[PDB]
């Protein structure tokens, strides 16, 4: 697969909390179908690491489906990217 | 659905002068705004994207400008060859990719 | 140079179909998305939809799923639009248009445009 189009992401279910430690999201897609999804979120004072630590290996959109993405993520002010779509995500706790 | 809203409607200039016109989204498009220059019985021409990058073979009297929901093309000196209608257009996530109304340029 | 050239002018009775072309010269066509435009005489541009020849996906605007349909056959370079159940409200200039596959953010390349007349 190549890489989804960055710019044709949308909030399908916004970054939440799963109810097992976890942070759940959903993305609908509106580019060329399938493709691998380029997802990763920063943390306030590093914009260049990818702290997103992915549950779900490899995510991807397919013709019928995908768009579910799993990551936990480190405490303090994050964002979330799935391709150039954005939430900040403020992960409470240590 | 993003609405894209041009300003003016129309206006009237003389070669060598400048004008602003203007294309205002409902939403944040991100810079995902292209613009197209199309003259009357003809293909529209692309102008600018994303914004504020200048197509190929387009002169550099066009400047494009804005982000958020706010965008602006202006023209120096304008020539004779800038009549027409100019539309707005954005591509961000998700379609339709609307086009704003139109700005028709008349060359005085 | 880039090349969309589209086909010719149709005049057709009320609840007539029709199906233009586009065949696409000078670049790979299946790395663009090819996407189609409509225009009434002295109008705006209204965004229709678009496919992606590489893998088939498809886009429709909302007003335009019962109306038109897009395809388009690798082999010849050439996309296709199909308009049904013609009425007035569908004679309009139709583009055809360029756009990047992978990072689709203008219609950089355009057609010369198909007529279709509906008319008694």
């Amino acid at each position: 697969y190549t890489m989804c189009d960055k710019s044709k992401f949308a909030w399908k279910r916004t970054p939440t909390d799963s109810g097992h430690d976890t942070v759940v999201m959903e993305v609908t897609f509106s580019g060329s179908k399938p493709c691998r999804i380029p997802v990763r979120a920063v943390a306030h004072g590093s914009p260049d690491v990818n702290v997103a630590m992915l549950i779900t290996p490899n995510p991807t959109i397919e013709n019928d489906g995908g768009g579910f993405i799993e990551m936990q993520l480190p405490p303090g002010d994050n964002i979330i990217y799935v391709g150039e779509l954005s939430h900040q995500w403020f992960q409470t706790g240590s | 659905d993003i609405e894209l809203t041009q300003s003016p409607a129309s206006l009237s200039a003389s070669v060598g002068e400048t004008v602003t016109i203007t294309c205002r989204a409902s939403g944040n498009i991100h810079n995902y705004l292209a613009w197209y220059q199309q003259k009357q019985g003809k293909s529209p021409q692309l102008l600018v994207y994303k914004a504020q990058t200048l197509a190929d073979g387009v002169p550099s009297r066009f400047s494009g400008s804005g982000s958020g929901t706010q965008y602006s093309l202006k023209i120096n000196s304008l020539q004779p060859e800038d009549f027409g209608s100019y539309y707005c257009q954005h591509f961000w996530s998700t379609p339709p990719w609307t086009f704003g109304g139109g700005t028709k340029l008349e060359i005085k | 140079q880039v090349q969309l050239q589209q086909s010719g002018p149709e005049l057709v009775k009320p609840g007539a179909s029709v199906k233009m072309s586009c065949k696409a010269s000078g670049y790979t066509f299946t790395d663009y998305v090819i996407g189609w435009v409509k225009q009434r005489t002295g109008q705006g541009l209204e965004w229709i939809g678009e496919i992606y020849p590489g893998s088939g996906t498809t886009y429709y605007n909302e007003k335009f799923k019962d109306k038109a349909t897009l395809t388009a056959d690798k082999s010849s370079n050439t996309a296709y639009m199909q308009l049904s159940s013609l009425t007035s409200e569908d004679s309009a200039v139709y583009f055809c248009a360029r756009g990047e596959d992978g990072y689709y953010i203008a219609l950089d390349y355009w057609g010369q445009g198909t007529t279709v007349t509906v008319s008694s």
